[PDB]
This record gives structure tokens, sequence and C-alpha cells, in this order.
């Protein structure tokens, strides 16, 4: 019914990248787990499978390097990319094959349930965690009040930013992050909230940098 | 081993209309095809399964045809909220590609955006940094051209644009110009602006601010 | 997974009807069940079976009213010992057991005619 993807957001090139998938409602259940990625921008490839017989027989452009497995007591499946390079900075997700019933026949198989994803990319830079600085309403009541937060100089990508913790959710608009001339990535995060509710009412940005393992919670408001 | 081939690479369609992807296969599948929908950021969701069986969870207007090697997609009465990257897989071989995936776009009625500038925080320029922000908020299309000036210095080759995706609901597009200073650059000028020029609005739109 | 087999036969006054079931595969079926059902006046039941295993012959059930040979993907199936009871819509069921993913195919079916001298 679930499963997600847990891996690091950085590895060095020309050494051996491990994924794992943990999953929950699998067994008692003819299942099949298949792994696939998809680079920045670019379409998806299907990598491999693994079935609940333990078969990993099959073929593709990475089959020479990948070796998947299943480690059925914690309950999870391992992808393993050997010799990475630029070309494997991809959005890795495993998702669950199941067959159906159709008609007569029985077969037809497809990705029935995906997971959240995680993005991997090999390089030989260090880890940066960002610095995160408020974008404050200016004098100005009517449309409405427009605020923000600014998440400058940190690598890997990616930074996932929320509202008051998921409340806010209405209005927001998280921006791509941009390359800056450093190297370091960079990117804004907007609400349009009601000017009357601006000093009587609270807004908070969480900013998230797994891979620098950073957490912050800013607050925004007015600059009297 | 079995290549799959979708088209057009990308289209767009008003919101009503009826929209179809097709998608041919190298050899023969027997309507083993899956096809799927991604919005950014997130996974995709499968939709149709069997060529022609779609998932529980979908709605009715999306219904597939097809069979052996062409297939197709149809959007009878389309949604704002359909704005997606749509792909298709073949699993009837040992390796299930997926396809190239059309780029599925809205094309809303004409809006013009709210502009909003932000100046640098102080607590940045502790730092040593200045990063000036100016916001186009809820705009369509997106072909917009913003001009970044310092007391009336235009800024060309200085200022780094993100634009986000179409959204869900309001089919519009929001970008995100920001100009970067030196510390001792900033607070050597006075006057900074934002002018906005866009097809939904008559005359350019500036927001501007005095450092103070 | 489409499995097909010839619409129609007639038996030979021997009492002899013969059908081939070619079915469609992936690629490299190591393991195979087909399995032959006559469809009498409503009802369905399974005449006789057998596992076919990549680089050699069929094994089938014993008591199988059924004979057959392979050759890659399709099984030549020869029934013996009919006459105008036997007449009725003969089925064959093949299904890819190892290695996975597993598939099941269901054909239309050959309509087998016999009358007696
Ligand atoms: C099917 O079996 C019968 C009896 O041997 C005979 O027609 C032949 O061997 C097979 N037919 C074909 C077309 O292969």
């Amino acid at each position: 019914v679930q499963l997600q993807e847990s891996g690091p957001g950085l590895v060095k090139p020309s050494e051996t990248l491990s994924l794992t998938c943990t999953v929950s409602g699998f067994s008692l259940t003819s299942y099949g787990l298949s792994w696939i990625r998809q680079p920045p921008g670019k379409g998806l490839e299907w990598i491999g499978y693994i079935w609940y017989d333990g078969n990993t027989n099959f073929h593709s452009p990475l089959k020479s390097r990948v070796t998947i497995s299943v480690d059925t007591s914690k309950n999870q499946f391992s992808l393993k990319l050997s010799s990475v390079t630029a070309a494997d900075t991809a959005v890795y997700y495993c998702a669950k094959t199941e067959g159906h019933y159709y008609g007569s026949n029985y077969g037809y198989y497809a990705l029935d349930y995906w997971g959240q994803g995680t993005l991997v990319t090999v390089s030989s830079a260090s880890t940066k965690g960002p610095s995160v600085f408020p974008l404050a309403p200016s004098s100005k009541s009517t449309g409405t009040a427009a605020l923000g937060c600014l998440v400058k100089d940190y690598f890997p990508e990616p930074v996932t930013v929320s509202w008051n913790s998921g409340a806010l959710t209405s209005g927001v608009h998280t921006f791509p992050a941009v390359l800056q001339s450093s190297g370091l990535y960079s990117l804004s995060s907007v609400v349009t909230v009601p000017s009357s509710s601006l000093g009587t009412q609270t807004y908070i940005c969480n900013v998230n940098h797994k891979p620098s393992n950073t957490k912050v919670d800013k607050r925004v408001e007015p600059k009297s | 081993d079995i290549q799959m081939t979708q088209s057009p690479s990308s289209l767009s369609a008003s919101v009503g209309d009826r929209v179809t992807i097709t998608c041919r296969a190298s050899e023969n599948i027997y309507s083993n095809l899956a096809w799927y929908q991604q919005k950014q950021g997130k996974a995709p969701k499968l939709l149709l399964y069997a060529a022609t069986n779609l998932q529980d969870g979908v709605p009715s207007r999306f219904s597939g045809s097809g069979s052996g090697t062409d297939y197709t997609l149809t959007i009878s009465s389309l949604q704002p909220e359909d704005f997606a990257t749509y792909f298709c897989q073949h699993l009837w071989g040992t390796p299930y590609t997926f396809g190239q995936g059309t780029k599925l776009e809205i094309k809303r009625t004409v809006a013009a955006p709210s502009v909003f500038i932000f100046p640098p925080s102080d607590e940045q320029l502790k730092s040593g940094t200045a990063s000036v922000v100016c916001l186009l908020n809820n705009f369509y299309p997106r072909e917009a051209k913003v001009q970044w000036k310092v007391d009336n210095a235009l800024q060309s080759g200085n200022s780094q644009e993100s634009v986000t995706e179409q959204d869900s609901k309001d089919s519009t597009y929001s970008l995100s110009s920001t100009l970067t200073l030196s510390k001792a650059d900033y607070e050597k000028h006075k006057v900074y602006a934002c002018e906005v020029t866009h097809q939904g609005l008559s005359s350019p739109v500036t927001k501007s601010f005095n450092r103070g | 997974m489409h499995v097909a087999q010839p619409a129609v036969v007639l038996a030979s006054s021997r009492g002899i009807a013969s059908f081939v079931c070619e079915y469609a595969s992936p690629g490299k079926a190591t393991e195979v069940r087909v399995t032959v059902l006559r469809q009498a006046d409503s009802q369905v039941t399974e005449v006789c079976a057998a596992t076919y295993m990549m680089g050699n012959e069929l094994t089938f059930l014993d008591d199988s009213i059924c004979t057959g040979t392979s050759s890659g993907n399709q099984v030549n199936l020869t029934i013996q010992g009919l006459r105008a009871m036997d007449t009725g819509l003969y089925i064959c069921k093949v299904e890819l057991m190892y290695p996975p993913p597993y598939y099941l195919g269901i054909g239309n079916g050959t309509q087998i005619y016999v009358i007696d001298p």
C-alpha cells in the first residue's frame, strides 16, 4: 500500500551508490518491485525488478552495474549502482509491479504504487548548508500583501519549504532553485496573505536541507 | 529491446477541449501498456493499465484506446488539474522501457502579474551578501521581461530568473528575479527599481524602494 | 497474453482430431502449463493438461485424452477415440509459470465436430 526511498543526497564519483526502499503492505501477495530513475528535466528510465521468488533476472542498459536485492526481515529492498558518473544524477523511485485480471487472461502488469523518490546528485563537492533570510512585506495595503523566505547558498539539491509547518498551503509559491555563479544553489519561497492579517497573524517558513541535516524555522514579519 | 516513442513532445489546449496522446511501440505488445501522469515534484501516478482499463482512483474523463503497437489517450472535457507530463510504458518484454513523454499545457485566459519587490534583509547584510528580489505573481503567458535599475542604471547580466510551472487551479505562472550586488556596491546607491513589462498590462509597471 | 488456435476442426472417420495452440510469450519461458477444457452444454471441464519444459517435449497427465508435440511456442495437440458424443468446443488454457512474471491465457477454442459411421 505504501513505500518510500531512503538514500544519501550526495555520493562521490566512481564509487558504488547504495539505496534502500522500505515498504509496508508487501508479502502475503504475489508482489514485484521495480526501480526507476529520472534525471533532472528528463524522462523516466526503468532499471530492473525483483519478485517474491527472489528472482532478479532481467536486462537493461544498467543491468551491468546494478545489483537489486531484498532484506525480507527488515522489509526493504536495496538497489546498488556501480562506478557512478555525472550521468547518474537523477531521482530514483521504487514502485510495486502488480499484475491484473483482464477478461479471461491475467497479466497486463503496471507499476501500481510509487514511492516519494529520493534525489541523489553524484559530485565531488562537499555538502554546504543553507542560510535563510526573511523577505518582509513593505508599506502597501491595496489587492493584498506578500512575504517570503530566501534560501541561499546550499549544496546539493534539494531543499523543501513549508509555511506554518504545513498549515498555510494556500497561495504559496516555492520557486525552483537556481545554480549560482559560485556553484551553490538558492531558491525563494513566497506567499500572498491578506493585508488585514499581518500584525495579528504569525507566519513561519520551515526550510529543510536533508543532505546537510539542517532544518530552520524562520519567522517573517514587518520591519516596524 | 522494445522501444517506445510518444508524440508530440509537448502541446497546448484550452480547458474543456479534447486532447489525445499517441504512443507507438516497435514490436507487438498485445495491449500490455501502462499510462502515467507526473506533476513535477512528485512521483508519477498510474492511470491506465492493460492499455484501456483505467485505475480505480482516476476520473472517467481519462480513457485509453489502441491495440498491437499504436495506443492513445483521450481527455474528453479537459480540466486545469490535468496539467502534467504524461508517460507510456510497455510491460511485455525484459526491459519495461518508458516513452519520452508528452508535456500537456493548459493555455488559460490572459492575466496580468501582481508585482512585488523585496529589499535585502539586514540579517543578510551582516554576512556580506546583498540579494534584492522581485516577484511577478500569477500571470499568463510566461513571456515576460523584467528590468533591474540601480539609480537609473540598467542591470543586464546580474539577475537570475526562476519561473514556477503552471498552477493546478489558477493555470498561471510566477517569476522570481533576484539581483545580487556586493555589500559595498549595495549601500553605495539609492534607488532600486524592478520594471515589469508584460502582455497582460498596458503600461510597464515599476515597483521600487529607497534603502532607508 | 493472447493464445490462438483453429476455429473449427473436422475429426476424420477414424475419429482423430488435431489442432495447434500457439501462444504469445515475453521470451524464454522455461516452464509452461497447457490445459485443454471441453465446453459441453453450458459447462466447462478439464479433459487434459501438460507441463512444457523448454528444450524438450511435453509431459501430459495420465488419462489425458490428448497427446502433443512441442515446437518453440506452440503445441500440436491431437485427441483420438472420438464420436458424436464428444463434439464440443475444446478450449486450451496456457500459463507461464517460471520464470516470473506469471501470465495466463485462454483461447477462443477449437470446435471439434464428429460423426459416427
Ligand atoms: C498436428 O498433429 C497431427 C498428427 O501428427 C498432424 O496434423 C501433424 O503432426 C500436426 N500438424 C501440424 C500442422 O503441425
